[PDB]
């Protein structure tokens, strides 16, 4: 069950946005320019 | 309208104008007003005039 | 001014679509939702909205 | 001309299908159990 929580735990983590415009970095490269995607990019990285 | 080459000033915020054809979109409004020349740059969010 | 919102898009990006693939590992991207996976026919069923 | 409203009342708050989960989502529904009026006519 403590394995199944932490797993769970750590793939819902992936909803989030950590202060980006979208959970999803397809749609933030999508519908960005690299030098201004990458700003948002970050933050979801350190967010992950 | 990106490549019309006749507008002075077209930046976006949210998206990036080249990219712009290629997505999808639930609704789009459409206003129009005219206004001088050197307050268009109060046309922009977080700005006061 | 444009909006990202639940309903399902109205005014879209004007580009030639294709035909569609099964069980293949393609790229895709629905009408702005943009994948990559096999498509496979379902047995789910959707309220028609 | 005051009945209580019984577990009724609830939407589909999206249109994202989802089967099999415990999907939880805040937004604006009927309390359970509340105080709604029976105007009679
Ligand atoms: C609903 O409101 C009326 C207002 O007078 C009150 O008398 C009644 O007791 C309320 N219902 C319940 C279940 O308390």
């Amino acid at each position: 069950n403590q394995n199944a929580q932490a797993l769970n735990t750590l793939v819902k983590q992936l909803s989030s946005n950590f202060g980006a415009i979208s959970s999803v970095l397809n749609d933030i490269l999508s519908r960005l320019d690299p030098p201004e995607a990458e700003v948002q990019i970050d933050r979801l990285i350190t967010g992950r | 309208l990106y490549n019309s080459a006749s507008f002075s000033t077209f930046k976006c915020y949210g998206v990036s104008p080249t990219k712009l054809n290629d997505l999808c979109f639930t609704n789009v409004y459409a206003d129009s007003f005219v206004i001088r020349g050197d307050e268009v740059r109060q046309i922009a969010p977080g700005q006061t005039g | 001014s444009f909006e990202l919102l639940h309903a399902p898009a109205t005014v879209c990006g004007p580009k030639k679509s294709t035909n569609l693939v099964k069980n293949k590992c393609v790229n895709f991207n629905f009408n702005g939702l943009t994948g990559t996976g096999v498509l496979t026919e379902s047995n789910k069923k959707f309220l028609p909205f | 001309a005051y009945t209580n409203s019984f577990t009724r009342g609830v939407y589909y708050p999206d249109k994202v299908f989802r089967s099999s989960v415990l999907h939880s989502t805040q937004d604006l529904f009927l309390p359970f159990f509340s105080n709604v009026t029976w105007f009679h006519a």
